[PDB]
RNA sequence: UUGACCUCAAAUCAGGUAGGAGUACCCGCUGAACUUAAGCAUAUCAAUAAGCGGAGGAAAAGAAACCAACCGGGAUUGC
RNA sequence: UUGACAUUGUGAAGAGACAUAGAGGGUGUAGAAUAAGUGGGAGCUUCGGCGCCAGUGAAAUACCACUACCUUUAUAGUUUC
RNA sequence: GAAGACAUUGUCAGGUGGGGAGUUUGGCUGGGGCGGCACAUCUGUUAAACGAUAACGCAGAUGUCCUAAGGGGGGCUCAUG
């Protein structure tokens, strides 16, 4: 069992694991059928660009809030500011998310601008007549790329005023740590007659 | 501790054991082989010191049985009132917590105290309960 | 402790206010603690008995007799305490009326280690019936020191009645001393008592010729 | 009440962790077994829902709503003709009614990680060994 | 044989334990004198 | 409630200009309407009291709100529901005393 | 009838000894031997008094 | 007396529907032990095998009584 | 097998236990007397009387409180049998 | 007709329960069993004059005791004849 100087292994193979073994032999064939499905879908929706327009949106956690990415759909407030109803936007190819909110003006303005450029770039056909054929592109995401915002300029002047940025962090942590005991002492000082 | 373990074969006659959480004193020990190949079993017959009941247990010989600590202590009577003896220790300590005996020992002790002998009382402690077992008279130091 | 020191301080304050100023008495008034214990049986439960020595004496002048040998009587001449010898006890010759008179004469008795054996044989069991039994003293110890000790003794013994009483001290002592002595006596009582602070029926502080005051 | 384990004379023939007979509980609800018996009684109908009406010490009383998928008023009326699709045969037997999904544990959230897409489906998904062509 | 009855077995034909059986005994144990208040031949 | 600009502390986080979006109607689900208030008052008049509510009425009358809240916490699930139930029963006592 | 463990006995008499007469009652308690126990308990009370009398 | 209503029946009444098979995959119920622990009882094997009920070309799940604690994300499923 | 809760509704009596409001009560003999016990107490006094020394009695007597055990009334009482 | 809000039934809780289930039932060892402990230790010897060194080798011992029977200092000298 235990033997020479080796690391302790944890290999979870004490069930009937050979009954559930999935070997992906069909990677290449599955990729080929996936491309076939994309091509037949594009031929079925032959003018339309195979994917909806997605908003730019800020990634959730503190690990990833430095980055911006694509969302599910646009806010109703965003599409009302763009100047078209949610039902009409869904019919002309704009993803609408009824359950996200706008708390950030920069993200709101970016999504409104993105909707303005989409409405400038598309051609909407009449529902009855001529259908003036227009040589589809296949990726609204590639025609409207998601761009990371420029946060600063690359050269500035040094503005130093003596706080060292370590004392500031330490004092902020200390006042958060000793917040509630200070209002407890303040409350008992106030109710001390 | 109040009680300490022991082995059944280490036990012998006129020794104290714990049987069914009672302090007991052995009167009989008998060992018989279980099977020809097997170890012998010890059959123990003992008497409770306080109540006088007969309790028996059989066990493997290698098994460990619980054994109490029994202390016998010597005192002089002061008074017998309301069924509670009052005793007097060497160095002058006094206890009244002992209840008087209820049997023929208690009757003989009551008559002896009524007719006025100086009575020497032996009381035993085992597992937190206290009783008086015997009384004599002081032949000297009257 | 259910009883609090500030409540003890308060109750001691009106107690000494009544005893000293409003109705002064010519005899010196002893402060009494009268206790009653609850959910307890004298017949089945263990009969607790214990004693503590207070730092400042409750009764300085209470009568004490020293049964003693030659050395004990010679020391008792220096102590100034009443004594009868073994020859005197033999004189008495186990006569019930005179020994009852002695038992009602002296509240406390101090006896030597040698003679404490035959104190029951010369005197009989009526001392144990009264509850005044002689306390042992040795040649090494100081008799007057143990007289001060016995005069400062506080004893709790169960007996048969479920209510006890002791004398904490005098009215004339200082307030902090009275508070400390009553607190240590209540603590000693609950230390002797099993299942402490819940088998306490009632605690009453009183002064001699004074009304009762109830501490829980 | 409980479900007594149907073993002769209480003998389970195993380890002492499986010797329980009396205090064992059925994993489905009395409402579920009620509507399942009603569906077996009327197999030509489809069970929609059920509700409690009454109880006593011995019985619990339910009323079961059923819809006839052959009647023309349900063949038409597009609000209800989804019940005529053959994937809805014996929803109460597959646990697809309201109390069936309640007993299967089908709910969103961190409290339902074992049972969210199907307990056995998730168990197979996280007990599968996945090997690719170019081994990672 | 002891597989067949509580009284079975042994190198002599004998009962072993007492033959008076409690009323609270279970099936397979009630073999003998069930809940006997007294036994023996009275005179 | 503005952020401070630094990574730790009381109001840590980046300062961005806020928007204060329009309130969702689902945030007012538990709000009481006039029509349901009228219905609840009428059915309370019609049905009266349950036995545990009657013995709670006796507990506010006799043994006080502390014992009433203890019994209502045993009877209902939580202390919050017990406090609300004792409060509304005290309202029923006041209204019946006015009656 | 207000001491502990008496109503448990009183249930059984209502259960199984409701229809009974005193001849049968005396016969059954004599055949079960409880009457000797009652006699010896009262006898033990008698020597409890008697030993005090002999002491006096 | 007559005509309703409610509830419960009967018809070889008019028209329909269910059962059984298959069961690799799917949705549930029920449910072990061998084995491992160098013994063994919790544990493990395993929420598995066997048993039972019920579907489809997929099924199931699915448009938050969600995740989060951030400058917040946004049905389900799968990698 | 025993207990609790539910099934479980409708009525009358009789006991018991607590809460807190208050009342009265205690006779072997001896001893001036009716000694429930404890603990303090040598002075308290309202009478200048009662205790204390002293009598008897296991237990002693004024003047104080406490604790049991009894009986005893009542509550928009709480309850159990 | 009888019985009656008691039985019964449901869920918990205590007792009883080889009727039944599952499992266990040390090691060393001049075979195993009984006996013993050579199973954790200590002194002398075997032990062959560094150290190490076996046997169910020999002669014994341990599971405690002590607020001094620990620490420091001073004075004195013991068994025996
Ligand atoms: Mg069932
Ligand atoms: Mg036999």
């Amino acid at each position: 069992a235990i033997s020479k100087n080796l690391p302790i292994l944890k290999n979870h193979f004490r069930k009937h694991w050979q009954e559930r073994v999935k070997v992906h032999f069909d990677q290449a064939g599955k990729k080929v059928s996936r491309r076939n499905a994309r091509a037949t879908r594009a031929a079925k929706i032959a003018p339309r660009p195979l994917d909806l327009l997605r908003p730019v949106v800020r990634a959730p956690t503190v690990k990833y809030n430095r980055k911006v990415r694509a969302g599910r759909g646009f806010t109703l407030a965003e599409v009302k500011a763009a100047g078209l109803t949610a039902a009409y936007a869904r019919t002309i190819g704009i993803a609408v998310d009824h359950r996200r909110q706008n708390r950030n003006q920069e993200i709101f303005d970016a999504n409104v601008q993105r909707l303005k450029e989409y409405q400038s770039k598309i051609i909407v056909f009449p529902r009855n007549g001529k259908a003036p054929e227009a040589e589809q592109v296949l990726s609204a995401a590639a025609t409207f790329p998601i761009a990371q915002p420029a946060t600063d300029v690359e050269a500035r002047a040094v503005q130093d005023n003596g706080e060292s940025a370590f004392r500031t962090l330490r004092l902020a942590r200390s006042e958060k740590k000793f917040r509630g005991i200070r209002e407890k002492r303040a409350r008992e000082k106030a109710e001390a007659e | 501790s109040a009680t300490y373990p022991m082995q059944c074969s280490a036990l012998r006659k006129n020794g104290f054991v714990v049987i069914k959480s009672r302090p007991c004193k052995i009167v009989d020990m008998s060992t018989s082989k279980t099977g020809k190949h097997g170890h012998a079993k010890v059959h123990l017959v003992a008497i409770d010191i306080f109540t006088g009941k007969k309790l028996e247990d059989l066990s493997p010989s290698t098994h460990n049985m619980e054994v109490p600590v029994v202390k016998r202590n010597e005192y002089q009577l002061l008074d017998i009132d309301d069924g509670f003896l009052s005793l007097m220790n060497m160095d002058g300590d006094t206890k009244d917590d002992v209840k008087a005996p209820e049997g023929e020992l208690g009757d003989s002790l009551q008559t002896a105290f009524d007719e006025g002998k100086d009575l020497m009382v032996t009381i035993i402690s085992a597992m937190g309960e206290e009783a008086a077992i015997s009384f004599k008279e002081a032949a000297r130091t009257d | 402790s259910k009883i609090t020191s500030s409540q003890v301080r308060e109750h001691v304050k009106e107690l000494l206010k009544y005893s000293n100023e409003t109705k002064k008495r010519n005899f010196l008034e002893t402060v009494e603690l009268q206790v009653g214990l609850k959910n307890y049986d004298p017949q089945r439960d263990k009969r607790f008995s214990g004693s503590l020595k207070l730092p400042n004496c409750p009764r300085p002048n209470m009568s004490i007799c020293i049964f003693g040998d030659a050395f004990d009587v010679d020391r008792a001449k220096s102590c100034g305490v009443d004594a009868m010898s073994v020859d005197d006890l033999k004189k008495l010759n186990k006569n019930k009326k005179l020994i009852k008179k002695l038992s009602k004469k002296y509240n406390a008795f101090i006896a030597s280690e040698v003679l404490i054996k035959q104190v029951p044989r010369l005197l009989g069991p009526q001392l144990s019936k009264a509850g005044k039994f002689p306390t042992p003293v040795s040649h090494n110890d100081d008799l007057y020191g143990k007289v001060t000790d016995v005069r400062s003794t506080i004893k709790f013994q169960l007996k048969k009645v479920l209510c006890l009483a002791v004398a904490v001290g005098n009215v004339e002592m200082e307030e902090d001393v009275l508070v400390n002595q009553i607190l240590m006596s209540v603590n000693f009582f609950v230390s002797l008592l099993k299942k402490n602070w819940q088998n306490v029926g009632s605690l009453v502080v009183k002064s001699s010729m004074g009304p009762a005051f109830r501490l829980y | 009440g409980n479900r007594k384990r149907p073993v002769p004379k209480g003998a389970t023939y195993g380890k002492p962790t499986n010797q329980g007979v009396n205090e064992l509980k059925y994993q489905r609800s009395l409402r579920a077994t009620a509507e399942e018996r009603v569906g077996r009684r009327a197999a030509n109908l489809r069970v929609l829902n059920s509700y409690w009406v009454n109880q006593d010490s011995t019985y619990k009383y339910f009323e079961v709503i059923l819809v006839d998928p052959q009647h023309k008023a349900i063949r038409r009326d597009a609000r209800y003709n989804w019940i005529c699709d053959p994937v809805h045969k014996h929803r109460e037997a597959r646990g697809l009614t309201a109390t069936g999904k309640k007993s299967r544990g089908i709910n969103k959230g961190h409290k339902f990680n074992n049972t969210k897409a199907g307990r056995r489906k998730t168990w197979k998904r996280q007990n599968t060994l996945s090997l690719w062509r170019y081994r990672k | 044989n002891p597989v067949d009855h509580p009284h079975g077995g042994g190198n002599h034909q004998h009962i072993g334990k007492a033959s008076t059986i409690s009323r609270g005994a279970v099936s397979g144990q009630k073999a003998g004198l069930i809940a006997a208040r007294r036994t023996g031949l009275l005179r | 409630t503005v952020k401070t600009g630094i990574a730790i502390g009381l109001n840590k986080g980046k300062k961005v200009t806020s928007m204060t979006p329009a309130p969702k109607i689902s945030y007012k689900k538990g709000a009481a309407s006039n029509r349901t208030k009228f219905v609840r008052s009428l059915v309370r008049e019609i049905a009266g009291l349950s036995p545990y509510e009657r013995r709670l009425i006796d507990l506010i009358r006799n043994s006080g709100e502390k014992r009433a809240r203890k019994v209502a916490k045993k009877r209902l699930g939580s202390f919050t529901r017990a406090k609300a139930k004792v409060e509304e029963m005290n309202n029923i006592i006041a209204a019946s005393r006015r009656h | 009838s207000n001491v502990r463990g008496k109503r448990g006995k009183l249930k059984k008499i209502q259960k199984k000894y409701a229809d009974q007469d005193e001849t049968e009652r005396l016969l059954r308690l004599e055949a079960l031997g409880t009457l000797k126990g009652i006699e010896k308990q009262q006898q033990r009370k008698k020597e409890e008094i008697m030993k005090r009398e002999v002491r006096e």
